[PDB]
Order: structure tokens, then C-alpha cells, then sequence
């Protein structure tokens, strides 16, 4: 029962039938259908062969629209008549007209109210857009209903940026220039977002806190929840998503100052005037957000495959199960992969095989509402994972395109991936007979090494957060995505829309479910070798290179003002020395591991512990400034997230416009000192014990 | 914040020898990722050439190779391109890009990777 | 080379000669003589047999008097004449007149200034004392110089209480009622504090932060240090210690209101008038504190005895080396014990023996200045100790009396000590032929069990703090002390005085150095068992009982106001359920250990890891409110320290005098929730892995 | 704050049979460590008797044993002492003390271990 025995059991037909099963009824967090799906998943995993599958439930704050009083935005004349209304519901896709329980598009946790006022165009609602519109063309966004497009920055940052500008309300629309791909037809003819298509999402800034009412501790049945007034990240002004058809009949009358540049304009046939006023201009818009926030219960599925030799080591594979409406891509295309992997492992166990280490299979809930399922489970099991968690693998949206395989993980993983992909067969068009590694390297080369594929950084935004940004457990993610040099748009056009159907994947994305098969192979091989290898496939020499690169980057960012560094005596020598020590100690440790004889178990356990706890050595118990739950000194999200060393980047952001330069540069020095100490301590953990 | 004062543009017939300078004040006592990027009219930013002063290794683009050369002045924070035998194709505005490095392992070849940018100019006629 | 082989190499003569060697020249933190002593200790430990002994240096902030302009308190009349000066230096003890480098008595980190004003008596300067002073007898302490006696509350709390009352300055004196023992003569005839005797000490409030300029990170050579104004715990009004001869001759003229009760009155022949005024009243007192704070280097000695089978496990024995002047008791009476233990272990190694686990021997510096040596070393080695530290043993002031052996440790050690003391011979007078356990039980019974000796809680205040309140490593302390039912005074009369000489110990405390021998035997047996036992001598069933007791106590402290608990719906059921689950899981774990077979090494390592990481499960990564570095949920120091569960105690202190009762009771509920979750997580760490 | 309103003191000849009650309002739905402490004139406070309602076990001091008894009232939050055959020299002010308990493993016999206290009175003449 080697790697190939588990690897060759994966079948595309099983993935196809599972995806068909999981994408027929609405699966929303806190709804009954999600509970039924969780029960079905638990029963099927028990059938597959896992020793024990159980349900963990948490009561967390969610938000739903008021079905009796649906949300909408209306243009109202001077006489107080609703002379124009927006769509009350997304047009259902063909074959799902009779399907019920489809909540209309909305922004979760949007505060209730009936704002009414004029509007201005804030483009992508980034801080620079407000900068330009306020200081340059002199527009006071206070007491206005800003219009904004979906874009690069996260929507919570958009709403907070509009909040600090005093805007009455925010309205977000998905511009065709950012989502409508050229050439391809709209759904159901192609896979583009139609005019009625609207993208859903949450607009809150949790900063890795999980449940807004129970930050840092699990939301059990005896949890104490703070008041809504002092909640974490809850917005203060109403926000409502809108499709571009409604916007096209919403921004023509808007007149005033011309847009500063073509970057502000979009693909619509709209003047895109940023000035406040409907040119006419004797009418105002009025929003009717009647959304309600209430505490509801969410359920996570946890299945166990106990190890044979080392039952103390946890290798976790997981993903979320909720969806906005259907989730043909996010997340059921990954849930089917997880199901197939679990079935393969279960029959492998039934034949008699059993891995050295424990394998935990996870199905998360309330992830689309702010990662409220994985975070609470990790908060409950913080100590067990801190002292036992080897690695975590996240499976979600196995398919996002049919071009390349993207992988993002900690550097300790890199080498194993290069070993794993050289065995699995490449499913891409062409490249027939070649391994997955060859095709991946050809279609996504690394800038540093021509013959090595590129592995991206593990940026926050999904379930791995609490396992990597707070606990410090080596996390990895693999998926199929599109080209980046030719596809300008971000994600897929039908993201968080109503048209994430099974037919979409079966017709335009994965007709034969081969990319699903190879993604399942990658994830399953990762878990199998991490739970069955004698020596953990971790390489600190991979961490050293990226540490050097990150130090060189942060130094260059700080060197924007060399005369300021010289005046206040700012030096990076401690960080450079710590990184050099890391390289030397990692070299010595790797040679020791190679010399090391694997016969003795009691010392093999120590050799593996030195590899395991290397990732935990980058965790600062005090966390980043004002963000207690972002603790990974190297990879924690920045306060201006999209670089590594978030503390120094945060201290170096907008230092020119500071009243007291000395205090700011002292903060920069403090962050440099913190980073250098953390790197040196991580290096010292790998030195000769005793 | 330093603006990397530069000069050495102009325009001559294709096939001549032009010399473009770029210096980074405040970078005299440090290593960096000195590099250049082309911007053609109607096209994107294209990497051209660069040097890694930490290892002192100079690299050029495949088209650029064998035609462009980088020279370092007596002052450490200053380099120049010598471009000989120009073409009508190379008519593109040049941008000097700088990123300070200490270990200086690999030389970035992407526009987004560089921190402190410039506003240089270069056009060429046949 | 069993326990007896190491235990019989301990000899009292070696302890005597080592103590004579140490207590000859002044050994102050940051002085040259301390550096010479550290070098001597390092060389002697290298001789004894340890594989590697090294020095770790940290630059921390200390405070020294200005020798050119010595500090004193004077009385000035109306026309600027010093009609009264206090002693400028404690009279040197006989045989040490020619000894130099004796700093006069002073309070460390006392701010510089020349305050002048009337005097007021505040008794022990506790919060209740100011409560009775100004809120009842209508005596505002603002713009006055308060006079306080040394007492139960720590001196930093005294100075902060005087600060919040607006006092210009504080004068601390050691009252004879609290230090002068009845009957016994004064030094050098007996061991009582003479009138010239003054007690030194530091008056800051670090809250476990270590170096006031580098809280949370080690004070290396590249550390960034905050400004003095924004320091941690630095006082704001001058303070100076004074002997009772100066005081008795100081507060005669003090006139005003009569003392509130006999508690305020001490033992001197002083009227102890509380009201301001000197009755001869135009004159006023003035203080001349010229103390200076500067950054100086401290050195810690670390010696290693590498384990043979399990080098990954660290058992640490340590204590501090600095002293105020001589340190005949604090700390060299423990440093000699550590030297003898190290010599015994070294000769044990030289015959060929080697323990399973690593043993680290530590000599700390700058402990009398705020635990600045151990805290910085643990901050540097936070990750190594967190992932590897088995236990820590602190050796300091082996003698404080000749009556009982007091032990304070985590409950996990409770059984081990009972096994250790049953073998060592009792050195007490009488009790001939009995083991140490019998004498200890007879002279200090536990209230709960008649046949079991009492082990006190590990209250903070010494070097074990950072290893037990922040990292969560099982710490223990054992030392000989006096009777508590008959000796009312706290500590020993010559505490932090100039008369802590070798003659004191040789004449009045340990003439034969037998108590030193048995304390060395206890500590060495602790370390030997912890580093050589196959199964770690930890018992969670001992932790369960104390958890139940602490829960029962905190429940009553809350139920002080039953109607308020009922009105706001405060319940402790979650905590009780968590404790009950802890008891059940600990029972199952103990039965699993008993059934467990010890031949298989890897599973033995897993079981020992489960035993080890039990203490780390009580650490909250966010710490107590406003005290990031106090993290042990069960044993962290309280904000009103002298009960367990510091969070609930803090939330329940002075809840009647609250403007918003609902907010206070919500905080109480939040603390209950935090405690219950932490207890349940600790219980779950011991459950069946995988 | 509750003050455990208690009464039952008096002053009679030695050997009399007295009865002192102590009730804790708000403690009707909870277990506790109901106990008593004597205060002789000029002496210290020492343990006298107590009950553990969690296990329902009543304990007395060595001297107190055979002379004091504790009876529970119909209301849960109320205990009575009957002191029969009072010794000539047991004159001491009684202090009723009680701390709420849930697990109620052991009964404290020290003054400092009791949270909320009271002011009784007891005098016995020969
Ligand atoms: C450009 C500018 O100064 N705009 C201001 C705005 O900042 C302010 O909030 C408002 C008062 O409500 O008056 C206007
Ligand atoms: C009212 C009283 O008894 N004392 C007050 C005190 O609170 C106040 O702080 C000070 C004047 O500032 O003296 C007076
Ligand atoms: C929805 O709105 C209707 C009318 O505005 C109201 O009666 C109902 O209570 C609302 N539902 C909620 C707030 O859940
Ligand atoms: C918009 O909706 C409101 C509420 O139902 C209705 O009164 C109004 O007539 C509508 N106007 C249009 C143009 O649909
Ligand atoms: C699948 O691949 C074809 C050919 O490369 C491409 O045109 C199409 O857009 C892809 N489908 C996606 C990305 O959904
Ligand atoms: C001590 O005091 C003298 C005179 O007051 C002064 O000259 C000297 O600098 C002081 N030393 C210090 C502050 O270290
Ligand atoms: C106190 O000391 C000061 C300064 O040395 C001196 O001027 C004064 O005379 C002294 N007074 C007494 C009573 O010693
Ligand atoms: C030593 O013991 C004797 C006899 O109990 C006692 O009088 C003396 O005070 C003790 N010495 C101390 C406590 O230093
Ligand atoms: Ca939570
Ligand atoms: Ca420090
Ligand atoms: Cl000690
Ligand atoms: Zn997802
Ligand atoms: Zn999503
Ligand atoms: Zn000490
Ligand atoms: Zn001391």
C-alpha cells in the first residue's frame, strides 16, 4: 500500500457524481439545507472508513436579508416617489426556476437604515481614490452615498475607507471591465457575468478574530458575547451590491467633475462623472437595507483516521461547505475532491493499511461570513494543534481555470511539492506523457530559477488563516487557475453570483473532471506523504532563501528615505545577522539530519520535532500592533494588505505625512528589533539541542 | 524620498551610440538591484537590463543581450547604459528602477518588484 | 549510580566553605565584583564536570546612589538651617570595617528630586490605609510627604498607592513591631535588626515585564529601548528607606489627629500622630534623593549536562547571584547549595554516569532589581523552553529559619516530593532516625489531610515567575523556614540589611550546615528524579483536586453578592463542568499510564509529552487584562496580590463602588467564560490522542 | 453585601443549654462551608465547628466534640448550634462564617479561608 496504491484509486467519475450531488439546493450558513448536507457528509465519511466522524457546533453572529421587506435602492424624485427601482432578485438560471430558498444578493452585516442623499464616484474605493477625490478636486464625501466598483482591495477595506470619509452609504457594483472577460459569451451561453449578475460577500474587518462577539475564544454554548456596539469590524454605513445593468441605469444622470484619469472610467457606456448631482439633479437616491443580524448555529464535520505509529501527530485536510446560493466552484468543487480523497483513504484502511500519523478531515461552516467555522474550531483546539499539529492542507475551489496548477504554502513544503508533482501525470492539453511537474514548470516558471515552478506566498483570506497566522502550523493550498499574463480580470466572472451551477463546471470548466482528478491527486499525495513518511518532508534551507529575500525587500522599502534613516540612525544590521545565522544553522541541521541514523525511534522523534516546531518559532505571542490575532512575524497580513515582515511595513507606511518623525522612526527601529530577535530565536531552535 | 536624478536621453538616427545615466542619492554605502524597464507607446513595461551589485552580476534581456552595456561610475550610487546600434523598434521611454539589497541573491526582472522608481525619457528615430 | 550515589556525595563541609567564599566582598548587580564572582562560578562549574558553561550578558536599566552627593532626609527650620540629618550610611558590622564598595541604603529606581513639605503617617500604606486616612478622617495627602512602614504588601504597591493620593514623597522604615523579634538580641549579639539597620529594595511595578525598557523581548546589544517617561512601572515621587533609630527620633514632634486604632501604632516610643504638622511646627522635612538610573550590563551563568537518552528535555536548576551588600542568606546560602549539587552531578558524570534528560544549571543576575536576569534569558529562549522545558527548580536562600521545610510548587510535583522526602534523613532536632517526610508532616501538616505535609502555592515574586507565569513550565521551590503560628514577623529581621554576613549563618542559623545539606538533598533529588525517571513524576489527579478547591473559593468570592448575581444572571456552571471533566479525563489518563507498557520508546515519548504539556495548557496567549506577561490562568498574580483565578478575582474586586454595575458583572461573566474554556481545553489535552 | 443576620446569644450559668441560629440570605439554592469561630477575651480566633453541605458532614473541634451540635433548618440557608452542658470557661464571642461551595471537598478550619463574616455575641458565667 505505497503512494501509488492510494493515488491510483482516485477516479474522475466519483468526483463528478459528488459535485453533482452537492450543487442542487441552496447551502447557506445557518440554513437547514446546510445541516442536511453536513449530516450526509458525516454519514458518507463514516461509510468510507474513517474511525470516527463527529459534528462540532458553534453559535455565531450571521446576517440575513428581511424576506418580507426586501432590500433595494431607489431613485426618488423631489416629490418623494420611487421613480426608479433596482432589481429585487437575481434572475434564476435555467433549470432552477422552481428552486426556492435563494436569498437575493446582499452584503452581510450591513447596518440597517434608510439613507438618502447625493452620490459621488470613488472608483475602486481605495485610500488613493479618496485621496485624489478629496484633496485634489475638492469633493467632501461626507453626507453622500458613494458609488464604487469591485476591485483589487478587499470590500471591507472599501467600506471602511468610505466610512472614514463620512459617506452616508456605499453601493458596490461589479464593473464589466473587472469581471466581463473579452470574447466569451455570458451565462448560460458562456461563463461571463450577465447584467443581472450580482456578487455577494461580507463587508467586515475581523483582523483574524473569528466570531465578532467572541474574539480569541470559541463561541460555545456558555460563551459571553459583547454588545453589538463594541463589536469587532462591524460596519457603520449601509452597503448593497448591484449588478452592472442596474448601475447602467443609475450613473448616466450623475454629473459634475470629469474623472481624473481613464483608470477611473469603466467599460460601461456611462459618463462616469465623479461630481455630486444628477446633472436635472432635483432627485436623490434612497437605500432600503433591512438586513438583520442574529446569532445562529453552524456545524463543522471532523473525521479521524488514527495513525499506527505516531498517533500524536495531526495532519489536517479541510475546506468549507457553505455557499451563497449554489457554489458550483466555491466550494463544492473542492468538497467533492475531499470526498474522493477520504473514500480512497478509507478503502486503503479497509484493506489493512494505516498511516503512521493521524489524519483529520474537516468540513468548515460559515466561511463566507468571515471564516467563522475554522477559526472557532482552532480556538477550541488551540493547545492540541499548537503542541501536535504537523501541517494543514486546505481544499477549496479545486477549479478556477484550465491553464495552470497554482500552489501556495510555507517554504518548508516547497521541496516536497517538487517531489510530489514529478510522479503525478500532467492532465493539461498537450504535454502528453509528461509528469505534472514538467507542465507546471513550463506554464508557470519561477523568476529566480528557470527550471523550478513558482510557488506563491500564503496570503491570508481563507480557512488556513488561523492555522498559519495565529497558531503557526505549516499550511498549503493547491488549485487550478488561469493565466495571469493574458487574463486581466481577477478570479472568475461568476464569483459569488447565482450562476455557480453544476452545469457551469460540467460544460465550460471541467467537461471530463480531469483537473479535479489531478488536484485531488496533489492534495492526497501531500496528505499521504506527510502522514506516512519516516522523516517529515520539511526543508529549512528553503526557508532561509525566502528569509533572505524578504529581508532584502523590507530593507529596500525602508530605504525610500536614506537621509531620514541616517538622520535618526536606523540600521538593519541585526536582521541581516539573524538571517545569516539562520542560513548557517539550517545548513548544520540539514547535514546532521542526513548523517542521522533512522533506526532509533526516541531520537528520530526529536529530529522530527525540531522540524515540526520550526514554524511555531515565527509566532510572536504579543502579535502585530493593534492586531492580537495576527502573530506570524513573517507572513501575517499587513494593515494595507493586497509584503512580508508586516510590522516593519506597517511602521513604514506613510511616514512622510507624520507630525513627529522621531516617534515614527523609533517605531520602525522597534519593529526591526522585533523581527531580528524572532528570526534569531527561530534559527536557535534548530541548533544542537543540549 | 529620493527621485533618482537621471539624464542621457535624446534622439538620433537608428544605429547610433547613446548613453543614459542614473544615480541614486543616499545609496552610496549600500548594494541595490539597479535595473531598467522599457515602455513602448501603446505597449507594456518590458524589462531590459539590470545589475546585482551584491554579486556584481549584470544581466540583459534576450533581445537586449549583446547590445546594451552597464558601466558603474567612481561613485557607487551611479550607473550608466551604453546602447549602441539602435533600431527603429527600440523607440521606448526608459524607466530607471532601484531596490536596495544586502544579501542580493537574485536580480528581479519584473516591474512590480522594484520600490523606488523614476521618470526617465528616451525616443529614437530611424 | 542510583539516587543514593548522587545523594551521598552531598557534604555539609563543602557547603560551608562555598558559603564562606561567596559572602566576603560586596556583590551588587552591575558591579565588577559580581562579574568576578560570575567568572569564578563558571570556572568552578567547568572543573566540576559540566560539558559547557557559558555567560549570557544583557544591558538593562539599574539605579545607583550618587556617591559624591549621598541621599538623606533632613529637617529645615524657617531660616534654612539643617537642624536634623538622617544617617548617611549603615554602621558596618564588626570584621568588615575595612570593606569598601558598600552602597548606602537606598530604594532602586527612586526618581531624583528635592521634595519639601509636611509629614503624614499612613501606616502600612495599603489602599485601606488611604481609605481610612482621607475618605474618613478628612486628611488629604496631596502635597505632603507620607511615612510608611514595611509590611505585608509589596513596596511597589505602597509607592503606587502613595502616588495616586498625590503625596510629594514616601519614607519607608522597618518598624520593630514587624521585624524586631521578641527576646532575641540585636546583631551581632543575636539576629535582630539594630536601629542603624535599613532594608534596601526596589520600588517599581513591572507586572512581569522584566527590563522596564524592553518589555517582552530580550535586552540584547541591538535592542530598542523606550524613553524613560514611557517606561513600565517607574515611580514618580522620591522614596528613601530609613532605619528605626532615625524614625523614632524623627516622628516625635509629629502632631495631629490620634491614631485610628492600635493597628496604626507600632512598637517605637512615638506618639504616632496621624495629622499633618510638627506641633516647633514651622520647620519642615526635605529629601535629597540624588539616585541615577543608567543602563549597565548583567551576566548570567548557564552550565549544561547533556542527557544520554532524551537530550530534548530540559530540567533547569537556578538562582540569583547578586546581593545588596553581602547576602549571607539572600542568595549565597542557595548559591552554595547549587555549587554542591553541581559538584555532585559532575563527579557522578565523571564516574561514567549520564542522565536521560538535559540538566541546565543557572546563576541569575539583577534579580534584586526586578528579576532582570532570569526574565531576559527566558525571553531570549522562549521557544526552546516552551517546546522543551520539562520543569524548573529555583534555589535561593536555603535558610530562613530552623523549624520547617517549606515547599511551593505546581500540583504536578505534589506526589514526587512525597516520594523524595520519604528517603532523605530528617535533620531536625529530635526526630532521630526518621525520614524528612515524617518531620515535615509533623511540623507542617496540611489542613485537608492530617497525614500529608502542606505544600503552598507558587506565589510570584522570584526568579520562577517567567518560567511559570508566562511560559507555563512546572516550577518548584524548597527551603528551610521558621514557624508561622508563633513567629509573627515576616521573613527574617536582617532582610536586605548590611548584616547578612557569613557570621550570621555560622553562629545563629546553621552552625553545622545540616539544614543546608538537607535542602541541597531535596533540590538535587528533585532534579535527579526529573532528569532520570523513565516516566515523568507528574500526576494530574493532584491538579484536579486543587482545581476543585480554587473553583469553590472563587465561587464564594463571587457569591459575596447573591442578589447581584441573580439580578444580572451570573452563573458558574461552565467552570464547574470544566473542572468535573478535568477530573474524569485525568482519571482515564492515569489508568492509561498504569496499563501502559514502557518497552516501546515512541509511545513512551508521546505519553511523556502528554504529561509535560499539561502545564502549558493553562496559559492564555492574551494574558490577564492590562497585564500581557501574566498568562497562567490559574496562578497568575492578582492586581491586589498578597487567590487563584486572577481574572475573576480582579473583576470581583470593589464591585459595589462601581458606576455601571452591568458592565462590571459582564466583565465577571467574561472572566468566568475564559476560565471555564481554559480548564476544559487543559482537560481535553489529556484525552485519548487521535 | 449580605450580613448573615444571626441571633441566639445570651448569658446564663455554666452548664446551660443555649441555641444560636445563623442564616445566609441568597444562599438558599447553594451549598456552603457553614462554620463558627470563637473569640475569647484577649485570645485569638480558633475553629469551633462546621458543616459541609456538599457532603453533609459535620465536624467539631477536639474540645468542642461532645458539647456542640449543628441542626439544619427547614430553609436550606440556615444552621443552628445547640450548646448543651456549657463549660464554666467557654465565654467567647461567636463569629458565624460561611463560604459558598459547589464541589465541597474539604471543610476549611481556618479564619482566613472564609469569605463573608458576621458579628455574634456569647457570654457564659459560672
Ligand atoms: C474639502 C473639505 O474641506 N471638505 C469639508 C469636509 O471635510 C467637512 O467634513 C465638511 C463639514 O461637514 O465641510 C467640507
Ligand atoms: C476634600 C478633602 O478632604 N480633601 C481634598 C482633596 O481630595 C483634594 O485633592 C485636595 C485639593 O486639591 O485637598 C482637598
Ligand atoms: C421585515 O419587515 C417587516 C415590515 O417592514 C417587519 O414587519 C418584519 O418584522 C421584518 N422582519 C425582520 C426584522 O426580521
Ligand atoms: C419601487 O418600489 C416601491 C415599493 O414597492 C413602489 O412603491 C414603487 O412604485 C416602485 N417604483 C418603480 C418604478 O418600480
Ligand atoms: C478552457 O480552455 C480554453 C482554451 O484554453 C479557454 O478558451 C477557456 O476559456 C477555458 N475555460 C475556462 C477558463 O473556464
Ligand atoms: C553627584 O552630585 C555631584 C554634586 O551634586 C555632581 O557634580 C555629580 O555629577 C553627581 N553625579 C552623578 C549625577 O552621577
Ligand atoms: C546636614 O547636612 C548638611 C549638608 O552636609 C549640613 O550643611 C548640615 O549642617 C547638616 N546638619 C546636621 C544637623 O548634621
Ligand atoms: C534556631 O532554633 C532555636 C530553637 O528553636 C531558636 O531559638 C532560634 O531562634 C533558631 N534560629 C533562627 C531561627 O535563626
Ligand atoms: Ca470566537
Ligand atoms: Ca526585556
Ligand atoms: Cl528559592
Ligand atoms: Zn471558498
Ligand atoms: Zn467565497
Ligand atoms: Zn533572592
Ligand atoms: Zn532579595
Amino acid at each position: 500500500h505505497n503512494m501509488k496504491a492510494f493515488l491510483d484509486e482516485l477516479k474522475a467519475e466519483n468526483i463528478k457524481k459528488f459535485l453533482y450531488n452537492f450543487t442542487q439546493i441552496p447551502h447557506l450558513a445557518g440554513t437547514e439545507q446546510n445541516f442536511q448536507l453536513a449530516k450526509q457528509i458525516q454519514s458518507q465519511w463514516k461509510e468510507f472508513g474513517l474511525d470516527s466522524v463527529e459534528l462540532a457546533h458553534y453559535d455565531v453572529l450571521l446576517s440575513y436579508p428581511n424576506k418580507t421587506h426586501p432590500n433595494y435602492i431607489s431613485i426618488i424624485n423631489e416629490d418623494g416617489n420611487e421613480i426608479f427601482n433596482t432589481s429585487l432578485f437575481e434572475p434564476p438560471p435555467p433549470g432552477y426556476e422552481n428552486v426556492s430558498d435563494i436569498v437575493p444578493p446582499f452584503s452581510a452585516f450591513s447596518p440597517q437604515g434608510m439613507p438618502e442623499g447625493d452620490l459621488v464616484y470613488v472608483n475602486y474605493a481605495r485610500t488613493e481614490d479618496f485621496f485624489k477625490l478629496e484633496r485634489d478636486m475638492k469633493i467632501n464625501c461626507s453626507g453622500k452615498i458613494v458609488i464604487a466598483r469591485y476591485g483589487k482591495v478587499f470590500r471591507g477595506n472599501k467600506v471602511k475607507n468610505a466610512q472614514l470619509a463620512g459617506a452616508k452609504g456605499v453601493i458596490l457594483y461589479s464593473d464589466p471591465a473587472d469581471y466581463f472577460a473579452p470574447g466569451v459569451k455570458s451565462y448560460p451561453d458562456g461563463w461571463n457575468l450577465p447584467g443581472g449578475g450580482v456578487q455577494r460577500g461580507n463587508i467586515l474587518n475581523l483582523n483574524g478574530a473569528g466570531d465578532p462577539l467572541t474574539p480569541g475564544y470559541p463561541a460555545n454554548e456558555y460563551a459571553y458575547r459583547r454588545g453589538i456596539a463594541e463589536a469587532v469590524g462591524l460596519p457603520s454605513i449601509p452597503v448593497h451590491p448591484i449588478g452592472y445593468y442596474d448601475a447602467q441605469k443609475l450613473l448616466e444622470k450623475m454629473g459634475g467633475s470629469a474623472p481624473p484619469d481613464s483608470s477611473w472610467r469603466g467599460s460601461l457606456k456611462v459618463p462616469y462623472n465623479v461630481g455630486p448631482g444628477f446633472t436635472f439633479s432635483t432627485q436623490k437616491v434612497k437605500m432600503h437595507i433591512h438586513s438583520t443580524n442574529e446569532v445562529t448555529r453552524i456545524y463543522n464535520v471532523i473525521g479521524t483516521l488514527r495513525g499506527a505509529v505516531e498517533p500524536d501527530r495531526y495532519v489536517i485536510l479541510g475546506g468549507h461547505r457553505d455557499s451563497w446560493v449554489f457554489g458550483g466552484i466555491d466550494p463544492q468543487s473542492g468538497a467533492a475532491v475531499v470526498h474522493e480523497i477520504v473514500r480512497s483513504f478509507g478503502t486503503l484502511k479497509k484493506e489493512g493499511w494505516r498511516p503512521r500519523r493521524t489524519i483529520l478531515f474537516a468540513s468548515w461552516d460559515a466561511e463566507e461570513f468571515g471564516l467563522l467555522g475554522s477559526t472557532e474550531w482552532a480556538e477550541e483546539n488551540s493547545r492540541l494543534l499548537q503542541e501536535r499539529g504537523v501541517a494543514y492542507i486546505n481544499a477549496d475551489s479545486s477549479i478556477e481555470g484550465n491553464y495552470t496548477l497554482r500552489v501556495d504554502c510555507t517554504p518548508l513544503m516547497y521541496s516536497l511539492v517538487h517531489n510530489l508533482t514529478k510522479e503525478l501525470k500532467s492532465p493539461d492539453e498537450g504535454f502528453e506523457g509528461k509528469s505534472l511537474y514538467e507542465s507546471w514548470t513550463k506554464k508557470s516558471p519561477s523568476p529566480e530559477f528557470s527550471g523550478m515552478p513558482r510557488i506563491s506566498k500564503l496570503g491570508s483570506g481563507n480557512d488556513f488563516e488561523v492555522f498559519f497566522q495565529r497558531l503557526g502550523i505549516a499550511s498549503g493550498r493547491a488549485r487550478y487557475t488561469k493565466n495571469w499574463e493574458t487574463n486581466k480580470f481577477s478570479g472568475y466572472p461568476l464569483y459569488h453570483s447565482v450562476y455557480e451551477t453544476y452545469e457551469l463546471v460540467e460544460k465550460f470548466y471541467d467537461p471530463m473532471f480531469k483537473y479535479h482528478l489531478t488536484v485531488a491527486q496533489v492534495r492526497g499525495g501531500m496528505v499521504f506523504e506527510l502522514a506516512n513518511s519516516i522523516v517529515l518532508p520539511f526543508d529549512c534551507r528553503d526557508y532561509a532563501v525566502v528569509l533572505r529575500k524578504y529581508a532584502d525587500k523590507i530593507y529596500s522599502i525602508s530605504m525610500k528615505h536614506p537621509q531620514e534613516m541616517k538622520t535618526y540612525s536606523v540600521s538593519f544590521d541585526s536582521l541581516f545577522s539573524a538571517v545569516k545565522n539562520f542560513t548557517e544553522i539550517a545548513s548544520k541541521f540539514s547535514e546532521r539530519l542526513q548523517d542521522f541514523d533512522k533506526s532509533n525511534p526516541i531520537v528520530l522523534r526529536m529530529m522530527n520535532d525540531q522540524l515540526m516546531f520550526l514554524e511555531r518559532a515565527f509566532i510572536d505571542p504579543l502579535g502585530l500592533p493593534d492586531r492580537p490575532f495576527y502573530r506570524h512575524v513573517i507572513y501575517a497580513p499587513s494593515s494595507h494588505n493586497k509584503e512580508s515582515f508586516p510590522g516593519i511595513y506597517d511602521a513604514l507606511f506613510d511616514i512622510e505625512s507624520k507630525v513627529d518623525p522621531s516617534k515614527a522612526w523609533g517605531e520602525v527601529k522597534r519593529q526591526i528589533y522585533v523581527a531580528a530577535f524572532t528570526v534569531q530565536a527561530a534559527a536557535e531552535t534548530l541548533s544542537e539541542v543540549a | 524620498q529620493v527621485q533618482l536624478q537621471e539624464s542621457g536621453g535624446g534622439s538620433v538616427q537608428a544605429g547610433g551610440s547613446l548613453r543614459l545615466s542614473c544615480t541614486a542619492p543616499g545609496y552610496t554605502d549600500s548594494n541595490y538591484y539597479m535595473s531598467w524597464f522599457r515602455q513602448a507607446p501603446g505597449k507594456e513595461r518590458e524589462w531590459v537590463a539590470g545589475v546585482n551589485t551584491g554579486r556584481g552580476s549584470t544581466s540583459y534581456a534576450d533581445s537586449v543581450k549583446g547590445r546594451f552595456t552597464i558601466s558603474q561610475d567612481n561613485a557607487k550610487n551611479t550607473m550608466f547604459l551604453q546602447m549602441n546600434s539602435l533600431k527603429p523598434e527600440d523607440t521606448a521611454i526608459y524607466y530607471c528602477a532601484v531596490a536596495a539589497c544586502h544579501f542580493c541573491d537574485s536580480l528581479p526582472k519584473t516591474q512590480d518588484e522594484y520600490i523606488l522608481w523614476g521618470q526617465g525619457t528616451q525616443v529614437t528615430v530611424s
